[PDB]
C-alpha cells in the first residue's frame, strides 16, 4: 500500500486582496479512509476536520473535489487578521502536514468600475450610444492610473492595444475617449447604431475591477 | 452566556504501559463542539465524540454531562507532554493540561565509565549516564561509606552530579565507587565504578635493630604499600635468600599492603648482619635495612 503523500509543488504562498475571498488548495495523494483537517498553527484553533466545519467563524469552510485528492479552505471576505500560517493536517500516525502561508494585502484599496445608466439598453438602428465609465474608488490615486479599455463580447475594441486581432472590429462608427479630470473616466460613443453593435459592452479598467452594459440595436 | 470551562485542565501523572485519563470540564456547552488535542505536534485528537487520530490507544468517553474523558491506553514516554481542549466559540477558547509520564531510572553503559586506573597524583573524571522521567539525579557512593575527595577541595560521602572529577587521587581514594541513579520512581539503579591507584613501593620497618642468641629462633618483618602489588625479597651482602631449610620468608598480602617476614632457625655465627627487606613494581622499587646482632 502506499501512504498518503503531499504534493509539495502547490503554491505555499497564497497572497489575498482583502474583501476577496481566500484559497489554499491543498492535495493529498493515496488519502485512502484518511482525512484532511485544516488547523490555525498560530493558535491551534481547528478550522475543519474531514468535511465537517469545527470553527464557528462564518467565513471559513473546506471544500474537497468529488475524488477527495484537493482540499481547499476558503475564507471568505479575508482581511489582515487572517495572516498567518495554517497547516493541511492528514490523521495518519504520526500525522504528517503542509504549512501554507496567507498573506491579505490591503493596497491599493477597492475599485470597481461604474457605467452611468440602466444595465440593459434598447436604441433604434440609426440613433447614437454613449456609455460613461468612471471608478470608484478612494481620494488616493497618485500614481496608479492605468489605461481603460472597452470589449464588445470578447473582441476588444481599443485600437492598437491586442496585436494582432484578426477580430477587430470597425472603428468607423465607434469612439473612445480617457480624460482623467479627478475621477478617472472613459467614454464610449457608436455612431449610426447597426444591428451587429447588439452586444455585453464592458468597461475594462487595469486598476479597477470592470463593469458591463448589454446594449440592443432594433429595428424600427 | 458561552461556554465555559468548569475547572482546569487537571494535570495527570501516570506511569508507563498504564492507561492516561486526562479529563475536561465544560459548563452550558449548548450546540457547540468540544475538541482534544495535542500540543507540541499540534495534532487534533479527537471532536466531539469522533476520534479523528488514527491512533487505536486513544478513545473518547462523555458519560457525565459536563465532562469529556480522553483516555489513551498503553500510555509510552512519547506521549508525555501538553494537552489541549477546545471549544468552537468565536473566539475560541481553549486550555491546556501536562500528562506526564513516569519511567524508573536507568543507567546507560555509555558513556558511564568502566574501570579506570590513575597513577596516584593524576586527575581522573567518572563520568555516569542516566535515562529516566522525571530525569533521575545522580548520586555517588564508595562501598563502605568511604570519603569522597570534593571538587571544592573538601570531602564528603555522597557527591551529586554526572561527572565526578577528581585532582590530585591518592592511595585512599582507591577502591570500588557507586553511580546510584534515582528519580522518586522505583525501583533506584546503580552501577559499580572501580578506581586504581598505582604508586612506587614504600617500606615500613618495625624494628631495625633485633638480636638473638645462638640456637635461637627469631623473625624479622618489613611493611610495605605498592599497587600494583610487588614482588618482596630479603638480601644481605647484596646476594638474594632462598627458602633453605633454615630461612623462611613469607609474605601476607591484603591489598596494596604486604607483610613479609624473614624467620630464622637454629640462629648460627655466620647469620649475624645487615638485612634488607625490598619492595619491587612496576613504578619502582624501595628497600629498608634491619640489622641483626648477638647478645
Ligand atoms: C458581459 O461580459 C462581462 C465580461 O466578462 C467577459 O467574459 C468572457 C466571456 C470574455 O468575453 C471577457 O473578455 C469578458 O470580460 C461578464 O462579466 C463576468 O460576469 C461573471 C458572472 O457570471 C463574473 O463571474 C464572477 O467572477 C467573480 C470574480 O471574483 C466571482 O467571485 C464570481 O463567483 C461567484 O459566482 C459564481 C457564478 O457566476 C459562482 O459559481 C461562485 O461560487 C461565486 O458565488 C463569478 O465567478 C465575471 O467575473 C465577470 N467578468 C468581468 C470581467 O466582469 C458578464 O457576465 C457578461 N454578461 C452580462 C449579462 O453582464
Ligand atoms: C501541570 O504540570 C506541568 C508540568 O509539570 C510536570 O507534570 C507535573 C504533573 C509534575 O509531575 C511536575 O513535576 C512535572 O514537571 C507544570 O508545568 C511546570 O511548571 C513549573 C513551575 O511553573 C515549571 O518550572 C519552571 O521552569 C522554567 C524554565 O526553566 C523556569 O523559568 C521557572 O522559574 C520554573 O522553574 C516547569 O517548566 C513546567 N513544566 C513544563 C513541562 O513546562 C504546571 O505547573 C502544572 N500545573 C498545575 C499543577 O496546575
Ligand atoms: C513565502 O513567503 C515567505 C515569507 O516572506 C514574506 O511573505 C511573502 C508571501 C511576501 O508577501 C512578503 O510578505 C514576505 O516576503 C518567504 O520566506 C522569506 O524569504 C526571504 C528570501 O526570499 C527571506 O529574506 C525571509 O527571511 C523569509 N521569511 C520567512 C518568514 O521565512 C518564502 O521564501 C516565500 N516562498 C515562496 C515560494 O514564495
Ligand atoms: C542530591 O540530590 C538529592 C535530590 O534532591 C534534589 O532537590 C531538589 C531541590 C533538586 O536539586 C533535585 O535535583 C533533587 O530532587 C538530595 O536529596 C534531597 O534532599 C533534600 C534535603 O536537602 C530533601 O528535602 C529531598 O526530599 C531530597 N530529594 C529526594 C528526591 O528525596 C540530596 O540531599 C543531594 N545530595 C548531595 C550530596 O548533594
Ligand atoms: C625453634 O624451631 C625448632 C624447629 O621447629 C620449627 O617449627 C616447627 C613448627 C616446624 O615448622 C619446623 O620445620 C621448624 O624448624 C623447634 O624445634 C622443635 O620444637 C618442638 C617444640 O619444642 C618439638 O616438638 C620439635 O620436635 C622440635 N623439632 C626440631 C627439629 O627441633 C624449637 O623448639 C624452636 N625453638 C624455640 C625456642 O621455640
Ligand atoms: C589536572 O587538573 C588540574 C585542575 O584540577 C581541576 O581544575 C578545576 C577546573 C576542576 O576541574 C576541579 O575538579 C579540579 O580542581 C589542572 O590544572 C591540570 O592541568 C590537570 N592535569 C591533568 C594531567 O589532567
Amino acid at each position: 500500500y502506499p501512504p498518503p503523500v503531499f504534493d509539495f509543488g502547490m503554491p505555499r504562498n497564497i497572497t489575498t486582496r482583502t474583501g476577496h475571498t481566500a484559497a489554499i488548495n491543498c492535495r493529498v495523494d493515496n488519502l485512502g479512509d484518511k482525512s484532511v483537517s485544516w488547523i490555525r498553527k498560530r493558535d491551534l484553533h481547528i478550522l475543519t476536520a474531514g468535511i465537517l466545519t469545527y470553527t464557528s467563524d462564518e467565513r471559513f469552510k473546506v471544500v474537497r473535489t468529488a475524488d477527495s485528492k484537493d482540499w481547499t479552505l476558503h475564507v471568505k471576505y479575508a482581511q489582515p487578521r487572517d495572516s498567518g500560517i495554517y497547516e493541511c493536517q492528514v490523521n495518519t500516525e504520526p500525522k504528517i502536514s503542509m504549512a501554507f502561508r496567507l498573506n491579505v494585502i490591503v493596497t491599493p484599496p477597492d475599485a470597481k468600475a461604474i457605467i452611468a445608466g440602466p444595465t440593459d439598453l434598447y436604441v433604434k438602428v440609426g440613433s447614437s450610444v454613449t456609455l460613461t465609465c468612471h471608478v470608484k474608488q478612494p481620494a488616493t490615486s497618485a500614481q496608479d492610473i492605468g489605461p481603460i479599455y472597452w470589449y464588445r463580447g470578447p473582441y476588444i475594441l481599443t485600437p492598437f492595444v491586442a496585436h494582432p486581432n484578426d477580430a477587430a472590429i470597425d472603428l468607423q462608427r465607434i469612439s473612445m475617449e480617457s480624460t482623467l479630470a479627478e475621477k478617472l473616466q472613459s467614454r464610449l460613443r457608436i455612431a449610426n447604431a447597426q444591428l451587429l453593435d447588439t452586444g455585453n459592452y464592458t468597461c475594462m479598467p487595469t486598476t479597477a475591477e470592470a463593469a458591463s452594459v448589454v446594449v440592443n440595436v432594433i429595428n424600427d | 452566556d458561552l461556554p465555559k470551562f468548569g475547572e482546569l485542565l487537571q494535570n495527570v501523572t501516570v506511569p508507563v504501559s498504564r492507561e492516561a485519563v486526562l479529563q475536561c470540564v465544560v459548563d452550558n456547552l449548548q450546540t457547540y463542539k468540544i475538541a482534544w488535542l495535542r500540543v507540541d505536534t499540534q495534532t487534533i485528537l479527537t471532536i466531539q465524540n469522533h476520534v479523528i487520530t488514527k491512533n487505536h490507544r486513544m478513545s473518547i468517553t462523555h458519560a457525565e454531562k459536563r465532562a469529556w474523558i480522553l483516555r489513551i491506553r498503553d500510555v509510552k514516554e512519547s506521549d508525555k507532554g501538553w494537552y489541549m481542549c477546545q471549544i468552537n466559540t468565536d473566539p475560541m477558547k481553549s486550555q491546556v493540561g501536562y500528562l506526564d509520564v513516569v519511567v524508573p531510572p536507568d543507567i546507560l553503559d555509555y558513556p558511564t565509565s568502566t574501570d579506570m586506573v590513575i597513577r596516584e597524583g593524576s586527575n581522573v573524571t567518572l563520568k555516569c549516564a542516566a535515562t529516566g522521567s522525571p530525569t533521575p539525579t545522580i548520586t555517588w557512593r564508595r562501598e563502605g561509606g568511604e570519603l569522597i575527595p570534593l571538587p571544592n577541595g573538601a570531602e564528603a560521602v555522597a557527591y551529586n552530579g554526572s561527572f565526578l572529577t577528581i585532582a590530585k587521587v591518592n592511595r585512599l581514594n582507591m577502591g570500588a565507587y557507586l553511580c546510584i541513579a534515582s528519580n522518586g520512581i522505583p525501583p533506584t539503579v546503580s552501577k559499580r565504578v572501580m578506581l586504581i591507584v598505582h604508586f612506587p613501593p614504600m617500606i615500613w620497618i618495625q624494628n631495625q635493630l633485633v638480636g638473638a642468641a645462638l640456637t635461637q629462633n627469631i623473625t624479622l618483618e618489613c611493611q610495605s604499600e605498592a599497587y600494583p602489588k610487588s614482588i618482596n625479597y630479603w638480601m644481605k651482602n647484596d646476594t638474594i635468600i632462598v627458602p633453605g631449610e633454615r630461612f623462611v620468608p613469607e609474605t601476607f598480602e591484603s591489598g596494596y599492603k604486604i607483610t613479609m617476614r624473614l624467620t630464622i632457625y637454629e640462629v648460627d655465627i655466620q647469620d649475624f648482619g645487615a638485612y634488607r627487606c625490598v619492595a619491587k613494581n612496576s613504578l619502582g622499587d624501595t628497600d629498608g635495612a634491619i640489622k641483626l646482632y648477638h647478645i
